[PDB]
């Protein structure tokens, strides 16, 4: 039994071993009365103005749509403390923590966003904080592992299967089912088993809130559609939340298409995945015929997960969300216009939600349009990547 | 119904049940064969038997490696199934349960995997990553096609889901000797006799300790607790892993732990 | 004849090549009917919020002051587009530059900061930007160069002398002198001959504006002191500006010791130099007893040259503000403080204002101090210098 | 006074000066003072001598490598003073003038530096980085010390500049031949007829001009459009430079260059 609905249509749910549900009903308690609690929101809104530095900016672009009837705001959670979106919901998530009486933070990470963040609230907020990265994703963002070390973190390789986020995700859940009672599982995404999906959301929807305000504030009307990148999904139903029952508003999701979906190598398990049971949910996912987990891939460390968060697989089914999904050169295009014509230098996960953006515009050049894109996080994390790229194709 | 049944004998025998777990298919289909059935001649009164499966969440490295190794033979489901109809023609008598990952069972619809458990005679089927209060749809499908469902229970059980497990479980009920994952290394220390007794006051199925059970000494102080009896999986892959270049030397090693494993069973 | 006073008592004028002073008096006419325009402050403040996203936070230290009587809050430039203080004045100064009728940029640059900044206002606004960098500095800072190309700036090394800032600053003046007809030098700091120590200071001083709000709505009080590091001086004079007329607030600028004063490897002009004439200005500078310019040291390449900016002279010559030194050392334990202790990895030019400030507070733990550390930029940039420092100490 | 001398000789002779630069001390104390007395013997009327500093900003890379190659012999400004001395007692009547970088002549004092440039017995000094609008102090200490202020006319002065110039200069008027930095690669191309002009109409010291003169068909251009002479350095410099090893071609080398310099400005 439960407080709140564990699962949006079919999906989401509680699918983890026996021993772990008095850890989530728990969680599901302590988010429950936090959400009532006033002292709780003030000390939340707190950390997140002073802080992490919200509200964040709405950016209106001034040269990428020249020669357009699009009107295209970028709403600035890349100027977030720690570089991300991710900031939100750990500072959230935290404070949920040290509600409960736990002491430890256990955490996965593959881009290493989620890593940063959730080792800078733990230096905060005064908790231990181990984090599990795939041992592949360790040797390509030796940086950001020197940075969760800096701030106290102990970072953990994981050589196991692709050696990257899935292998993490096991790994955390694996210690968590042994350290529950000191231990809070800091999950880095908008799924997983129920209340994580929840949760989640309500500590990223300010980003459609604000969203909302702003655009208010400066076109007098509701965008015509919303864009971001989808990896488990927190960043995108961040975006969505406070526009779902705004009906004439269009949401739209982009999964990595990795190197095209027809060759396999992908990250986009809801248009191309089949509903399965992992992760601590019901939820589509890339697996073999046999149902064995296959692995997903990206450009972009990310968005590498295959499968995706429980309410985008609902919004989806019922039509209220569509996804579509973009290849890596396409991302790498949409990175490189940003730098060049907005000076902002976007993450590689973001450059997805771009990059279909850009495509809106251009397919349709006369098309009168108001779209916003979530520019979930900046780039420096990715400048490496990107010229290892750009030195291989002797474009530089 | 073979759990009744054995569970009878053990009774009057003033015995308690020792089970095996391996992963089918780990080293190889044959080799795993031949494995199982030295375990059952070595002593065993029931088997408890792992699916491959690309991530089990709630396993030590040393059955992960099993997976691996089943995997780096080919093993699909469907091999594991034309096992499990050959290792039930050969010992009719013996309980066969599977500890499954929920996706194996839910991929091709969960009454299809339940309708091929009957077809090739498995009487329990235990989904790891199902809790009692998912498991509606799993429980249906097995009792429809006559399997057990197994259930958990965690040393932090309350009395709520004592009561779950004790009115839908069937079979046996899993008695958890810890938190964590799967391992030999790693011995439970919590004793479990005020869990014990409440199921058996609750009428549950007879309880099996598992998890860290890797000698003879914990098997013997898991029935003094009033357990039905114990099962072991880390403990017996080491040894498969251990011997992997001598096949019949492991077969030795693995005969011996057994009959030792299964005599401290005994009274 | 001027329309600003060019000197900061005996400090600042314009000593430049003649050819120079229409650009200048060109510049300043600008610069003084920009002021004056509503347009101008109108296009200016969008860009600083709505881009660049100012107002920028003002964090309370939770952690850092445990067992002292001392308040310490944080200005949170490494918040602002770009990572650090420089984006307001580069925005200000391009928007100078499309005033007047000029096509490319010219700017130098030795940690890259304004190097980055300069891009991507450049980027933004359409301008063509090339940016000189110590060839020493291009080599520690190979990751800024790729982000300043990606943005579609040039970046030209230079071998010359230390090959760091001071040499950088040569190389763009003498672009500059053949080539102003076209090109605006957006110089980085508030130094260089007049109007750029006045027009870089007004272009920064929202810094000690908001500083100033924020802290009457916290605290209801103005802090005891604001504390600054000073490279060239503009966050330290952005900071300061709007309470030189408060003068119970003290004036704190740190300059970087280096390996120690004593050593002579230090960038510590105000305090251990001596007057002289050059990068167009009369200031305090590192000097032989000859009057050939001295090459300057600091672990930090933003605090590497060996002058400083007119009006920091001037405010030390009358006692209005104070100045110290922290040496590398000293500094790097401070980044290190910050990182662990409230998840804030800091620039480590700014590291020496948190240095000073931790001095303050440790050495008189009972005294009551309200203080403002302004952190002018993140430390993204220098984790690799702090690593390889860690591993040539054996501590990592 | 030298330069008036100078200016009415060769005006009387219609010719106009030509003014080599050179850094003192470049590549070595003896050399330079070899080198200086070469260019006087073929045909020099004036020197410009420079004191290497350590940023020389309004210089391009051939008279960079001249200020770094006296730095590497050793030469301080108290080193080019006395051979400053040496060239006066050498040479009473060509007029000697400094290009200075106004750190050298402030840093121990504005009135000082002019102080030892009247003992020694120089005629003029140019501020490289001091415009006419900062220029009081230097001024005023030049004049005191019977030393002629220099000051530049670029190609993009003003009335109001010229007006200035042609009031507080002495000498000779520095007219620029284009924007940018020394260097004998960039030929100015500008006409500058009309400046020298207002120049003649406001009673302006003579003009010399200078920056990228490098050939004889310059000189007698600069000559032929009103001007009094023209300076030329990095082309004199470019020979040093390319005859390091070879101290005795490079004075040859020198010797007919300043010749076929000096006789484009005959006539
Ligand atoms: C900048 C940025 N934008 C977008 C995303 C996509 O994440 P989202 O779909 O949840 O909005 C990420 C993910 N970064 C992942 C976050 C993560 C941690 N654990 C996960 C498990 C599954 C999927 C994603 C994660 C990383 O740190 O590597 C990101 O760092
Ligand atoms: C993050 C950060 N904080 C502080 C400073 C100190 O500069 P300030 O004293 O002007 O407040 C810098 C300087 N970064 C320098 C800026 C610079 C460009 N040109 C200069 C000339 C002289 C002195 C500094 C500069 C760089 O980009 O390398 C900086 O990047
Ligand atoms: O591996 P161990 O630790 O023995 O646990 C038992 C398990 O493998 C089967 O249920
Ligand atoms: O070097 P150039 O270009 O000849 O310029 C003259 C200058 O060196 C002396 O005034
Ligand atoms: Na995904
Ligand atoms: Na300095």
């Amino acid at each position: 039994t439960t407080l709140l609905n564990p699962y949006f249509g079919e999906f989401g749910g509680m699918y983890v071993p026996q021993i772990l549900m008095p850890a989530l009903n728990q969680l599901e308690e302590a988010f429950v009365s936090a959400q009532k609690d006033p002292e709780f929101q003030a000390q939340f809104a707190d950390l997140l103005k002073n802080y992490a530095g919200r509200p964040t900016a709405l950016t209106k672009c001034q040269n990428i749509t020249a020669g357009t009837r699009t009107t295209l705001y970028l709403k600035r959670e890349d100027l977030l403390h720690g570089g991300a979106h991710k900031t939100n919901q750990v500072l959230g998530q935290a404070l949920l923590a040290k509600r409960m009486g736990k002491s430890e933070i256990i955490a996965e990470t593959g881009a290493g966003q989620h890593g940063v963040a959730s080792a800078l609230a733990s230096a905060l907020l005064g908790l231990k904080c181990r984090i599990y990265m795939g041992a592949k994703d360790v040797e390509r963002q030796s940086p950001n592992v020197f940075r969760m070390r800096l701030m106290g973190a102990e970072v953990i390789p994981v050589h196991s299967g692709s050696a990257t986020l899935k292998d993490a995700c096991n790994e955390a859940l694996r210690d968590w089912s042994g350290s529950y009672e000191t231990a809070h599982y800091m999950l880095g995404t908008a799924a997983g088993p129920h209340p994580y999906p929840t949760i989640v959301r309500e500590f990223q929807r300010m980003i459609g809130e604000e969203t909302k305000a702003q655009i208010l504030d400066k076109e007098g009307r509701l965008p015509d559609a919303v864009i971001a990148c989808v990896g488990g999904g927190s960043n995108a139903i961040g975006m969505f939340a406070d526009f779902i029952n705004d009906t004439s508003v269009g949401l739209i999701g982009v999964e990595p298409g990795g190197h095209g979906i027809e060759t396999g190598e992908h990250g986009a398990p809801l248009k191309h995945g089949r509903v399965g049971i992992y992760f601590g949910m019901k939820a589509p996912m890339m697996q073999t015929a046999d149902g064995q987990i296959e692995e997903s891939y990206s450009i972009s460390a990310g968005l590498d997960f295959p499968s995706v968060g429980p309410q985008h697989a609902y919004l989806n089914s019922i039509g209220r969300a569509d996804y579509v999904s973009i290849t890596d050169d396409e991302a790498l295009e949409a990175f490189k216009t940003l730098c060049r014509h907005e000076g902002i230098i976007p993450a590689l996960e973001s450059s997805h939600a771009l990059a279909h953006a850009l495509k809106m515009m251009r397919e349709q050049p006369e098309k009168e349009q108001l779209l916003v894109v979530n520019l979930s996080g900046r780039g420096d994390k990715d400048i490496f990547t990107v010229h290892d790229i750009l030195k291989a194709r002797g474009e530089i | 119904e073979r759990y009744e049944n054995l569970f009878a004998q053990l009774n009057d025998r003033r015995e308690g049940a020792f089970v095996p777990f391996v992963t089918l298919g780990d080293p190889g289909i044959e080799q795993s064969l031949k494995i199982i059935d030295t375990l059952i001649d070595a002593g065993a009164d029931a088997l408890e038997l792992g699916v491959p499966f690309s991530d089990p969440l709630a396993d030590g490295p040393t059955i992960q490696n099993a997976n691996l190794r089943a995997f780096a033979a080919g093993v699909t489901p469907a091999q594991c199934f034309e096992m499990l109809a050959l290792i039930r023609e050969k010992h009719p008598t013996i309980p066969i349960g599977l500890l499954m990952y929920a996706n194996l069972v839910f991929n091709n619809g969960i009454d299809a995997f339940y309708a091929r458990c009957e077809q090739v005679g498995v009487d329990s089927v235990l989904v790891a990553d199902v809790p009692v209060e998912e498991s509606a749809p799993f429980r249906q499908a097995a009792l429809r096609h006559n399997i057990a469902p197994i259930f958990i229970c965690p040393p932090n059980a309350d009395d709520d889901l004592l009561r779950q497990v004790a009115s839908y479980g069937r079979g046996y009920t899993y008695l958890l000797s810890r938190s964590g994952v799967t391992g030999a290394e790693n011995r439970g220390a919590l004793p479990l006799h005020h869990l014990i007794e409440k199921l058996k006051e609750y009428h549950a199925a007879p309880a099996l300790q598992g998890f860290g059970i890797s000698s003879p000494e914990q098997v013997s102080a898991a029935v003094r607790a009033g357990a039905a009896g114990a099962i072991s999986g880390s403990a017996i892959v080491k040894i498969i892993e251990k011997n992997l270049a001598s096949p019949k030397q492991m077969l030795a090693e693995l005969r011996s732990f057994v009959s030792a494993m299964k005599a401290a069973s005994r009274a």
